[PDB]
RNA sequence: CGGGGAAACCCAGGUGGAGGCCUGUAGCGAUGCUGACGUGCAAAUCGCUCGUAUGAUUUGGGUAUCGGAGCGAAAGACUCA
RNA sequence: AUCCACCGGCCCCGAAAAUGGAUGACGCU
RNA sequence: AGCAAAGAUCUAACGGAGAUAUACUCAACAUGCAACGUUGGAUACUGGAGCGGGGAAGGAUUUCGUGCCAACGGCACUCGU
RNA sequence: UAAUGAGAUUCCCUCUGUCCCGAGUUACUAUCUAGCGAAACGACAGUCAAGGGAACGGACUUGAAGGGCUAAGCGGGGAA
RNA sequence: CGACGUCGCUUUUUGAUCCUUCGAUGUCGGCUCUUCCUAACCUAGCGCCGCAGAAGACGCUAAGGGUUGGAUUGUUCACCCACUGACAGGGAACGUGAGCUGGGUUUAGACCGUCGUGAGACAGGUUGGUUUUACCCUACUUAGCUGGAAAUUGCGAGAAAAAGAUUAUCCGUAAGCGGACGUGCGAGCGGUGGGUGUACGGUACGCUCACC
RNA sequence: UGUCGAACGGCAAGUGCCCCGAAGCCAUCGCACGGUGGUUCUCGGCUGAACGCCUCUAAGCCAGAAGCCAAUCCCAAGACCAGAUGCCCAC
RNA sequence: UACGUCCCUCUCCAAACGAGAGAACAUGCAUGGGCUGGCAUGAGCGGGGGGCUCGUCCCGAGGCGCUGAACCUUGAGGCCUCAUGCUCAGGGACACA
């Protein structure tokens, strides 16, 4: 009840075992995606997260401090293309997530690449500490 | 037992029987409701359609997130050749329903008119219309167009006219038909009295779409959709295909039914006709009313955009052509092929949400090549990137040689 | 809106037709590499010069110009 | 043939071509698809995949052992569907 | 002319299931 | 229902009853289609663990020439074990 | 218990249409024609709701449907 | 909320029975797909609270719509992880094997434990173990052709109709009232004929043949 | 890789393989659209007695659920349409 | 008797087959040109690691130039009348005891 109806439709990339990055400095180098809240179930189909998605997540790689637990990641890279409301098709190199609180704070203190528009202006902690806003 | 777990059903079943449209051409199977209050007007227009490309227009939508944001929007260019008016019938209300009373002609009929009314015109007589001609301006004939004109003033509460789409405007190589496309309009606004005098006055006389339409408003498109012969179960009504390991096939519904009622049912999806389905489709935006480019050779040209372009784009639209008359461009899709005719009506939905209020101006166009992918939006950027070829300098070489 | 110009072949791109990457290594000027075909982001991938392929504006402009 | 050692003997480079050794044709089998076919091409076959392939190996002709009996690396298997 | 305790007749409540449905049907007040 | 493994046939000239087969006032297409053998030519295939050339077992005239087409060669035949 | 196993099990890596969630192409069928030409099966036949009944009717009772004849499918019934 | 009592509904349990089937109704659970029911989990209106708000208890009208992704297990069940507005409960031959799958029960091989002198036994564990046929009738899905109101015939005559319904031109309303070619030769409303420009290219509008 | 003597043009490998590829088809993998009136249930009421006051109910009214019924939407005269029409014929 | 409809022929918005949309001397069809796109610089000819021969001349993958060349572009069916070819009283059957 927290994000959902505040950016458009993008296109969704990431379904329940997928395994992204940790751009995030807490140590972490993985995530694994193990569900994705705003999930209205189908039957047969799975949560998939977007750029703005907040992901339930584990830690498969990275410090013991924080690895084998439920955890809170928001999307910051795709590279499933998705079609942004002017017309233009863009991307990522990678995919990738940064941990946060239930409430949206970064947890850690910087994120190696770019992020979104579209996860950036739903997450003031993610805007601020990235380098650059794609 | 119940079923285990819950999925929504397949296809939506008020769409039945999915069974090929008696014709060809929207047929509008109700027309807006008839406000008194009004001055009369046209309802319905028939246009064609030639494609389709996007454009760029900035939003006005006060609390969004793209509010005063260039947008890309897709649009559908329909091509719209004035339709003549032929007739005036008139029906009056009884329990059973709506009886036609009669129907004037128009003392003139098109060549193409009255070739709807024959299999083969060219191998034919050619004589229909041709006792009705000369009757109506006998001394009887002249009193019986004036006595079922009077009876449309006594008992019809609908006054509709009979147009037809003028195809020899079109000047069209692939739409193949020779004979018109015929449907009935409705007049609505005023009473029966100030009906026919719109129906009277606009007699044997071309209505143009934009005497029936606005530039920013929506409409309905009653169209039949692009057809696609027998189709199983996963195209038609788009069930879960089975496990690979299944016997005798995958793309087949598993249970059709119970064995108590001991029947297959009408819910329960089956294979037949996929495609060639008449359709309504209400609230297609209009953007941009064209106009011939007899009057307008530039005209995909914007304020924000000067670039001197028609709205056919590099190499036409694909088989299609190109658009030779009027058009009406809206915004989206509407269901069928190209070179299909389509009806465009007035809605009947309320017009009053804040996205269908909106007015439209557009930014850019899309005038480039849809075969391929385009890259230049007129030929004057190709011969820029491009400079003189090799075809170019032995045309320059046989120039000055002459 | 406005003609972005392709990274690899430096075409016309239009708006609503293109297609835009950005890679892990981005450069701060562009961090965004607006591309006009798959055949343009191809030779990118292959990490191909702009020039030596003769269809390029790089290469119509130090060979044939 | 070289090297180390007081000796007992060790250490290295080749040579050699051992094995119910290994990969893999033919041959001999028949694992999986619970594939195709299932009024079949076929009263048991087709396809790919698979087991083995110098041995307790495969095979022709000839001979010898049978009906409460024969033969059996043993499955009551086989003894002219 | 107004209250109180009891008892009866008809009617209602009590009275919720898996194909569309049955005083045999329409209906009847 | 079917006659769906083993890639595949095309061409012209001859042969043959198997054609180029028409009641008028019709130039031909729109009123004789399909199919056969042989030689030439084109195109392929088998690919020397061969749709190559000889033997055993088994068969016993299927060999060869000439005629010939009733029935057989699950379509066809002017061909044929 | 090393080596060996078309043996039984579990996890991890790579990997992918197994799946999300399907799409599109090919050869051969089906399909249409020419030639040829069967079988299984077959009491009679063949639209349903309820009632009753050997207590799950195509035939009986009362209702509801049903103009005739076809081509391709299909697997709910015929306790096929 | 409600002991002690008490009156009952339900046929998604199980027991009891032995009516039907042993010249055979394919005997589990998944998967798929559609529909039904209400004893309502979410959603629409509500009443009532030991209802201040926020969360919520109880109830009513309502079954229109929705009711998930997973780990383990062959599982129905169970049990946790997580999302959700909510993850309600059931029926349809314990819906659904010529729909699939074959994990499991439910043969022949083999192993173990307990039993048996043995052959063998085991609502004990384990492993390996052919899932065949539609081209018929109906149903359903689409796709064609084609008669028929005495639903094929009777000639068996019923118009959501006009108003002489008794003779007869129309127009417009009942009281009123507009005009209607005149006698083979004429004329009038008109269909098609020859030459120098008008309305939104080629059709109309200016100035020999039928009918009155 | 083989093969027409080599280049040329090719061909064989049941489409040799690799890269890009129109058109067509297609993805919640893209894109567009998805609307009106009433009836009346629960219920809260209004007038108002039976029952000289009281009372939503007995007559009578009001407002009113995602239910229900229509509008829109899809098929549509075996719903047998003296609904309208074009042209021929026949009366 | 006529109006006509249907087959054969042509087209593809339709399509298993029927049915459908159409056209039937028509830029209708055929080929060409131009456009539009696709690929990525054709055969041919002429001026570089090295290596032969008696400064010169030959062998040499690659490269460069003519050359955004060459080819392909509607066809289950892109565009333009931009040019020319082809049609020469369309044929059969019903309507019709
Ligand atoms: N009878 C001749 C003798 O050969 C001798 O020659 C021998 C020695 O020089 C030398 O002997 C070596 C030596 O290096 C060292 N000190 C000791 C070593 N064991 C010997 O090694 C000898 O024996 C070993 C076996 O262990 C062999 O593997 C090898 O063939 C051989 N090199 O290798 C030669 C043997 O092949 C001497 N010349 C001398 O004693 C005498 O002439
Ligand atoms: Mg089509
Ligand atoms: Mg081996
Ligand atoms: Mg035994
Ligand atoms: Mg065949
Ligand atoms: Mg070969
Ligand atoms: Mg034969
Ligand atoms: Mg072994």
């Amino acid at each position: 009840a927290n994000v959902k109806g505040c950016r458009f439709r993008v296109s969704v990339a990431l379904p329940v075992g997928a395994v992204v990055n940790c751009a995030d400095n807490t140590g972490a180098k993985n995530l694994y995606v193990i569900s994705v809240k705003g999930y209205h179930g189908r039957l047969n189909r799975l949560p998939s997260a977007a750029l703005g998605d907040m992901v339930m997540c584990s830690v498969k790689k990275g410090k013991p401090e924080l690895r084998k637990k439920v955890l809170n990641a928001v999307i910051i890279r795709q590279r499933k293309s998705w079609r942004r409301k002017d017309g233009t098709v863009i991307y990522f190199e990678d995919n990738a997530g940064v941990i946060v609180n239930p409430k949206g704070e970064m947890k850690g203190s910087g994120i190696a690449g770019p992020v979104a528009k579209e996860s950036a202006d739903l997450w003031p902690k993610i805007s601020t500490h990235a380098p650059a806003i794609v | 037992s119940h079923c285990k777990f819950e999925h929504p059903r397949h296809g939506h079943l008020g769409f039945l029987p999915r069974k090929r449209s008696r014709q060809i051409r929207g047929r509008a199977r109700a027309f807006p409701k008839d406000d008194a209050t009004q001055k009369p007007h046209l309802t319905s227009f028939m246009v064609f359609k030639a494609g389709m490309t996007h454009i760029v227009r900035d939003v006005d939508r006060p609390g969004s997130k793209v509010n005063k944001k260039e947008v890309v929007e897709p649009v559908t260019i329909l091509e719209a050749p004035p339709m003549v008016i032929v007739g005036i019938v008139g029906y009056r209300q009884t329990p059973v329903g709506l009886k036609t009373i009669g129907t004037v002609w128009a003392h003139h009929t098109s060549v193409e008119f009255r070739r709807r009314y024959y299999k083969n015109w060219k191998q034919s007589a050619q004589l229909a219309f041709s006792r009705q001609k000369q009757f109506a301006n006998t001394k009887e004939g002249k009193v019986a167009e004036a006595r079922t004109l009077n009876a449309f003033a006594k008992k019809a509460s609908v006054i509709r006219v009979i147009a037809h789409t003028q195809l020899r405007k079109l000047r069209n190589h692939r739409v193949g038909v020779k004979k018109a496309h015929v449907q009935e309009i409705q007049i609505n606004g005023g009473n029966v009295a100030a009906k026919i005098a719109l129906a009277k006055s606009l007699l044997e006389k071309e209505v143009r779409v934009d005497s029936v339409f606005q530039q920013s408003e929506a409409c309905d498109v009653c169209s039949v959709t692009k057809g696609h012969g027998t189709e199983g179960v996963v195209k038609r009504w788009g069930v879960a295909c089975l496990p690979r390991k299944t016997h005798r096939g995958l793309r087949k519904v598993a249970c059709i039914g119970a064995w108590h009622p001991a029947r297959v049912m009408y819910t329960v999806a089956r294979a037949g006709q996929h495609g060639y389905h008449h359709r309504t489709q209400l609230n297609k935006k209009i953007y941009q009313i064209g106009r011939s480019v007899a009057v307008e050779p530039n005209q995909a040209t914007t304020t924000y955009d000067l670039t001197a372009k028609t709205i056919t784009p590099m190499g036409g639209f694909v088989g299609y052509g190109t658009v030779r008359n009027d058009y009406v461009m809206l915004k989206g899709s509407v269901s069928g092929p190209r070179r299909r005719v389509m009806t465009l009506r007035r809605p009947m939905a309320p017009q009053t949400s804040r996205h269908l209020k909106e007015k439209i101006v557009l930014k850019f166009i899309d005038t480039s090549s849809k075969i391929g992918h385009g890259r230049f939006q007129t030929k004057k950027e190709k011969n820029q990137w491009f400079g003189p070829l090799k075809k170019d300098r032995i045309r320059r070489e046989e120039r000055l040689r002459k | 809106m406005r003609t972005i110009e392709c990274e690899f072949s430096h075409f016309a791109v239009h708006p609503g037709h293109g297609r835009r990457y950005v890679p892990f290594a981005f450069l701060s000027t562009k961090p965004v590499l607006t591309f006009s075909r798959p055949k343009c982001f191809a030779l990118y991938m292959r990490k191909k010069n702009p020039r030596f392929i003769p269809w390029t504006r790089t290469y119509r402009r130090i060979h044939r110009k």
